[PDB]
C-alpha cells in the first residue's frame, strides 16, 4: 500500500497512461461493435445504416 | 555392477540405490534378529526397502532350484573360507561347544546344505518372514524411511 | 508437490512406535477417554455456546412475539 | 403417496443393523493402523 | 511500574493463558504464520533454537493428533516465553523496508 | 523399481491419494474434502439414472418424476437418493468453508478463490436441478429468484428475457435448465481437480495453522482410512434421510404441478438457500437485493485480504473464535428467518442479522485479530 | 480350542492372500442368507399380521 | 517367446500354479454370487432357499 508511493511509480504510472488510455478505447470500441449498442453507432457516418 | 547375480544387488547397482547393503543371521539362545542392513542417499531409502521387502517376498513365494544351489554353494565356499588357520578354528571349536554342545562337523554341515532346495527355502522363509512384523532400526537422514504400516505391508503379497 | 527427503530440515529427534498387531486398537477407551473430551468441552464451552444460547433466546422470544401480535383485545 | 413405504423401512431396518456392525469394525481397523501414531513416543537429544 | 499498568500486564497474562499455546509446550514465536520475513528469520536462526523450535513444534503436533495437552507444570509460563525470533524479524522487516525506500526514488 | 512411481498414470494416483505427505494432526474437519468428491460422484451416478427416465417438457415434467419413484425398480431409492444427495453436498460445502475460515486455510490464495468458484457453481446446479420436478416450488422458486435480474439498469430486463427464452418461466427454461444442470457437475469435477492441484502445492494446513512439515505422514494408510470411516458417516447420514425421513428437508408444495396463476402461501427454499433468501428480502430495495445477495457469497474472496492476526489458526485465538460462532450463530439466526413469513418480528430481526453478517468478515473480525496481536506484544 | 480360534483361522484362512480373499467370497454368500431373511423374520415381529403374507390365505382362488 | 521356455521358467510355473488356481475360484465364486447364478447355487445347502 504505502510501498508504492513514491516518484519512480509516478513516473511508471505516466509511461504507462497513454498504453492504457487505448487499451479502455479498444474495450469500448469493443463492446460497442460486439453488442451492435445502438445508443452509440448512430453518431458513426457508415454505420449508420439501420433505418427504422 | 549390474551383472551380479543377487536381484537387489543388481538393481542396487545399476540405479545407484546405495552404498552398501548386507544380510544377517543373528543368533541367540532361542531367538535372534533376520534381515538386512543398508547404507544409502536420503532420497533412495524408499526404493531400498520396496526392493529388498519384495526379495523377501519373491523368495518367500516363488524361490527357484538355480538360484538356491548357488545360495548353496556361496554357503559351502563362506563355511570353508572362513575356517582357514587356528584363530577362526579355535573360536569355532570355544563358541560350538557353547551353542551346539558339540562340535558340527564340515561333512553334517555340507549334508544339511546339499538337503536344502527350493521348497526348503520358500517353507522355511516363510516360517519367518511371510506375513510378519519387523524391527526397524533408522538413523541419519531418514525424512523418506517409509512408516512402518508400510513397512508391515511389505511383509505380505497381495498376489499370493 | 513435495515429497518425502525434500521437506524439512530435523535434527536429533527420536521417535520409538509400536507394531499395531503388538498393541490394542482401545487402550483406556472409556477411562481415559470420558476425561478427555469432557476437558475440551470446558475447554471451548466459553466460545462455542454464549452464541447459540443467544440465538435460542432471539429464536425464542421471536417466535412468541409473532404469535401475539395478529390477535388484539379492544376492537 | 408412497407405495414404497413398507420397503423402506424394510431396508432402513436392515441400513441400521449393517450400519452397527460396520460403523464398529471400520472404527477398529481406523484404530488399528493409527495406533502406530497414537502410542509413538518422542524423545529430544539435542549435542553437549 | 503502575497499578493500572500492572493490569495491562495481568490481562496480558490472562489472553497468553486463553489463547493456550502454553497448553501444548509452545512459545509465541513458535505459533507465528510463515511469510517471507519469517520464512527468513527462521532461516537466519542459530542452529540450537532451530533445533528447539523444530522440536517444540513436533511435541505441540504430536499433541493436537492425540488430542492431548501437556502436565500443567510443562506448560509454558507467560514470564518465561523467551521471544527468541524478535530481533531477527525485526531485522529483515528493517532490510525489507530500506529495499522499498530505494526503489521508490 | 516401483511402478506407482514410474508409471505417468499412476505416478498421479501416487502424489494424490498414496505418498503425498499429509500432516499428523489434521481434525475429522479435514474430512469434507474427500465427501465433497463423494458427494459429486453419488451425484453424477444417481444423476444419471435419473435422466434416463427424466423428460424435459412440461407437459410430462412432473409425470416422468412419478413414473420413477412409482413404476421404474427402485426408482425411488435413486430419486430420493439425489434430492438427499444435494442436501447431503451443501452441509459438507458448509463445514468444508467453516473449518477453512476457522483455521486459516484461506491463505491458499488460489486453492480458496477456486473453491468460492466451485460454491458457486455447485450452488447454479442445484437451484437449476430443483426447477427439473415442475412442482409448485419449482416454477415458483425459478420466478421468484430470475426476476432479480431486472434491477439490473440498462442491462437489466434483457438479461432476464434471454435466460427465460420469452417473457417467463416457461416451456423453454425447463429445457434449458436441464442442459446446463447435465453439464455443469462435469465443469465442477474439472474445477475440483483444478482445486487439488493448487492444493498440492502446498499440502495441507492443519488445525494449529503452525508448518507440519516435521511431522508428516503418508496418505496411505492414515488418511485412507478415515476417509473410508468417514464416508460411512456419510453415508449413514445419507441414508437415514432416504430410508426413514426423505420429505423432513423437502417442500409439500412440490407435489403438486406447476401453476403459473396460483402463488403458493409459502415461498421457501431447501434449507442451504434460506440463509441467503433471508439477506435478500431484508433490504427494501430491488437492486440493492441482488447486490447484497451477490455479495453474500463474493465476500469469501475478500476473507483473505481481511487476515489481520499474526497466526493462521483460530486455535489460540479466543476473541476469534467467539465472532466465529457469533457467525455460524447468525447464519443460523438467517436460516430461521429465511423459513418464515416477512411480518412483524421477522422483518427487524432478519434484516439485523443480515447486517451483522457482513459487519462481523468486514469490520469485526478484522478488529479482533489486531487487539489479540497487541495482548501477544505483536 | 487349544491354539486359539483366531489363531487357527490365521494358519488355514489367513496367511494367503487368496484364501483371505475366497473365505470373504464364500463368507458374504452364507452372510447374505443369514441376514436377509434374519432381517425380514424381524420386520415380520413388528408387523404382525399387517402385511400381505400373514392376510394371504383370506382370499385363496 | 522362445525366451521364457526353460527349466526356471516351469519351476515359477509350478510355484504359482495354486495360487492362480485359489483366484479361479476367488472369481467363480464372485461370480455366482453377484449374479445369483441360479445353475450353481441350486447345488448349495443353505442357499437354496427360493423354492418357486
Ligand atoms: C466442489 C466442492 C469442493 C470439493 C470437491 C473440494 C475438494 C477439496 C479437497 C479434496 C480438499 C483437501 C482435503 C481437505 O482439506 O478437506 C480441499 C481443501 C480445501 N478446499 Fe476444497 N473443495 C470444495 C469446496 C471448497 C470451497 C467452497 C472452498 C472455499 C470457498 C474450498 C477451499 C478449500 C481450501 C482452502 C482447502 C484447504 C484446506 C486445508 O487443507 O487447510 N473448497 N478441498
Ligand atoms: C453438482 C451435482 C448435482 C447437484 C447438486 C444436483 C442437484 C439436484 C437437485 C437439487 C434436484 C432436485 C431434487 C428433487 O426435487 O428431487 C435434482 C434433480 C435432478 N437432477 Fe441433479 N444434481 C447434480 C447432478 C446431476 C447430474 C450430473 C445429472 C445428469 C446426469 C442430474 C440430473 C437430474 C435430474 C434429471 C433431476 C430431475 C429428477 C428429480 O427431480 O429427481 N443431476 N438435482
Ligand atoms: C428454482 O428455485 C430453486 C430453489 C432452491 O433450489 O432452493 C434451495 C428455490 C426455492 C424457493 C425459493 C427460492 C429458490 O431459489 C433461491 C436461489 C438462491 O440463489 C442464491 C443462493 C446463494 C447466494 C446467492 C443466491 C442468489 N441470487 N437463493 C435463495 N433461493
Amino acid at each position: 500500500l504505502t510501498r508504492f508511493l513514491g516518484p519512480r511509480y509516478r513516473q511508471l504510472a505516466r509511461n504507462w497512461v497513454p498504453t492504457a488510455q487505448l487499451w479502455g478505447a479498444v474495450g469500448a470500441v469493443g463492446l460497442v461493435w460486439a453488442t451492435d449498442s445502438r445508443l452509440i453507432l448512430d453518431w458513426v457516418p457508415y454505420i449508420n445504416g439501420k433505418f427504422k | 555392477g549390474a551383472h551380479l547375480s543377487s536381484p537387489l544387488a543388481s538393481i542396487a547397482a545399476t540405479n545407484k540405490l546405495c552404498q552398501s547393503f548386507q544380510t544377517f543371521n543373528i543368533c541367540y539362545a532361542d531367538t535372534g534378529l533376520l534381515g538386512a542392513h543398508f547404507v544409502c542417499d536420503h532420497m533412495s531409502i524408499d526404493d531400498m526397502m520396496f526392493v529388498l521387502q519384495g526379495q523377501w517376498m519373491r523368495l518367500c513365494t516363488s524361490a527357484t532350484e538355480s538360484e538356491v544351489l548357488r545360495g548353496k554353494n556361496l554357503l559351502r565356499n563362506a563355511l570353508v573360507s572362513h575356517l582357514d588357520g587356528t584363530t577362526p578354528v579355535c573360536e569355532d571349536i570355544g563358541r560350538s561347544l557353547l551353542t551346539y554342545g558339540r562340535r558340527i562337523p564340515l561333512a553334517e554341515w555340507e549334508s544339511r546344505i546339499a538337503e536344502v532346495d527350493a521348497r526348503v527355502v520358500r517353507e522355511v522363509c516363510s516360517k519367518y518372514f511371510y506375513d510378519q512384523c519387523p524391527a526397524v532400526a533408522g538413523f541419519g537422514p531418514i525424512e523418506q524411511l517409509p512408516d512402518y504400516n508400510r513397512i508391515r505391508s511389505g511383509m505380505f503379497w497381495l498376489r499370493f | 508437490g513435495r515429497q518425502f527427503g525434500h521437506l524439512t530440515r530435523v535434527r536429533h529427534v527420536i521417535t520409538y512406535s509400536l507394531s499395531p498387531f503388538e498393541q490394542r486398537a482401545f487402550p483406556h477407551y472409556f477411562s481415559k477417554g470420558i476425561p478427555n473430551v469432557l476437558r475440551r468441552t470446558r475447554a471451548c464451552i466459553l466460545r462455542v455456546a454464549p452464541p447459540f444460547v443467544a440465538f435460542y433466546l432471539v429464536y425464542t422470544w421471536g417466535t412468541q412475539e409473532f404469535e401475539k401480535s395478529k390477535r388484539k383485545n379492544p376492537a | 403417496a408412497e407405495p414404497e413405504h413398507d420397503h423402506r423401512k424394510r431396508m432402513g431396518l436392515k441400513m441400521l443393523l449393517m450400519m452397527g456392525l460396520l460403523l464398529p469394525l471400520v472404527y477398529a481397523m481406523k484404530r488399528h493402523k493409527w495406533s502406530v501414531l497414537k502410542s509413538r513416543k518422542l524423545a529430544y537429544r539435542p549435542p553437549k | 511500574v503502575s497499578a493500572s499498568s500492572r493490569w495491562l500486564e495481568g490481562i496480558r497474562k490472562w489472553y497468553y493463558n486463553a489463547a493456550g499455546f502454553n497448553k501444548l509446550g509452545l512459545m509465541r514465536d513458535d505459533t507465528i504464520h510463515e511469510n517471507d520475513d519469517v520464512k527468513e528469520a527462521i532461516r537466519r536462526l542459530p542452529e540450537n533454537l532451530y533445533d528447539d523450535r523444530v522440536f517444540r513444534i513436533k511435541r505441540a503436533l504430536d499433541l493436537s493428533m492425540r488430542q492431548q495437552i501437556l502436565p500443567k507444570e510443562q506448560w509454558t509460563k507467560y514470564e518465561e516465553d523467551k521471544s527468541y525470533l524478535e530481533p531477527y524479524l525485526k531485522e529483515v522487516i528493517r532490510e525489507r523496508k530500506e529495499r522499498e525506500e530505494w526503489a521508490k526514488k | 523399481t516401483n511402478i506407482r512411481k514410474s508409471h505417468p498414470l499412476m505416478k498421479i494416483v501416487n502424489n494424490a491419494f498414496i505418498d503425498l505427505p499429509a500432516p499428523s494432526n489434521i481434525s475429522s474437519w479435514w474430512n469434507f474434502g474427500s465427501l465433497l468428491g463423494i458427494c459429486l460422484i453419488l451425484q453424477i451416478l444417481t444423476g444419471l439414472f435419473l435422466a434416463m427416465h427424466y423428460t424435459s417438457d412440461t407437459t410430462t415434467a412432473f409425470s416422468s418424476v412419478t413414473h420413477i419413484c412409482r413404476d421404474v425398480n427402485y426408482g425411488w431409492i435413486i430419486r430420493y437418493m439425489h434430492a438427499n444427495g444435494a442436501s447431503m453436498f451443501f452441509i459438507c460445502l458448509y463445514m468444508h468453508v467453516g473449518r477453512g475460515l476457522y483455521y486459516g486455510s484461506y491463505t491458499f490464495l488460489e486453492t480458496w478463490n477456486i473453491g468460492v468458484i466451485l460454491l458457486l457453481t455447485v450452488m447454479a446446479t442445484a437451484f437449476m436441478g430443483y426447477v427439473l420436478p415442475w412442482g409448485q416450488m419449482s416454477f415458483w422458486g425459478a420466478t421468484v429468484i430470475t426476476n432479480l435480474l431486472s434491477a439490473i439498469p440498462y442491462i437489466g430486463t434483457n438479461l432476464v428475457e434471454w435466460i427465460w427464452g420469452g417473457f417467463s418461466v416457461d416451456k423453454a427454461t425447463l429445457t434449458r435448465f436441464f442442459a446446463f444442470h447435465f453439464i455443469l457437475p462435469f465443469i465442477i469435477m474439472a474445477i475440483a481437480m483444478v482445486h487439488l492441484l493448487f492444493l498440492h502445492e502446498t499440502g495441507s494446513n492443519n488445525p494449529t495453522g503452525i508448518s507440519s512439515d516435521v511431522d508428516k505422514i503418508p496418505f496411505h494408510p492414515y488418511y485412507t482410512i478415515k476417509d473410508i470411516l468417514g464416508a460411512l458417516l456419510l453415508i449413514l447420514a445419507l441414508m437415514l434421510l432416504v430410508l426413514f425421513a426423505p420429505d423432513l428437508l423437502g417442500d409439500p408444495d412440490n407435489y403438486t404441478p406447476a401453476n403459473p396463476l396460483n402463488t403458493p402461501p409459502h415461498i421457501k427454499p431447501e434449507w442451504y438457500f434460506l440463509f441467503a433468501y433471508a439477506i435478500l428480502r431484508s433490504i427494501p430495495n430491488k437492486l440493492g437485493g441482488v447486490l447484497a445477495l451477490a455479495f453474500s457469497i463474493l465476500i469469501l474472496a475478500l476473507i483473505p485480504l481481511l487476515h489481520t492476526s499474526k497466526q493462521r489458526s483460530m486455535m489460540f485465538r479466543p476473541l476469534s473464535q467467539c465472532l466465529f460462532w457469533a457467525l455460524v450463530a447468525d447464519l443460523l439466526t438467517l436460516t430461521w428467518i429465511g423459513g418464515q413469513p416477512v411480518e412483524h418480528p421477522y422483518i427487524t430481526i432478519g434484516q439485523l442479522a443480515s447486517v451483522l453478517y457482513f459487519l462481523l468478515i468486514l469490520v469485526l473480525m478484522p478488529t479482533a485479530g489486531t487487539i489479540e496481536n497487541k495482548l501477544l506484544k505483536w | 480350542v487349544a491354539p486359539t480360534l483366531t489363531a487357527r483361522l490365521y494358519s488355514l484362512l489367513f496367511r494367503r492372500t487368496s484364501t483371505f480373499a475366497l473365505t470373504i467370497v464364500v463368507g458374504a454368500l452364507f452372510f447374505e442368507r443369514a441376514f436377509d431373511q434374519g432381517a425380514d423374520a424381524i420386520y415380520e415381529h413388528i408387523n404382525e399380521g399387517k402385511l400381505w403374507k400373514h392376510i394371504k390365505h383370506k382370499y385363496e382362488n
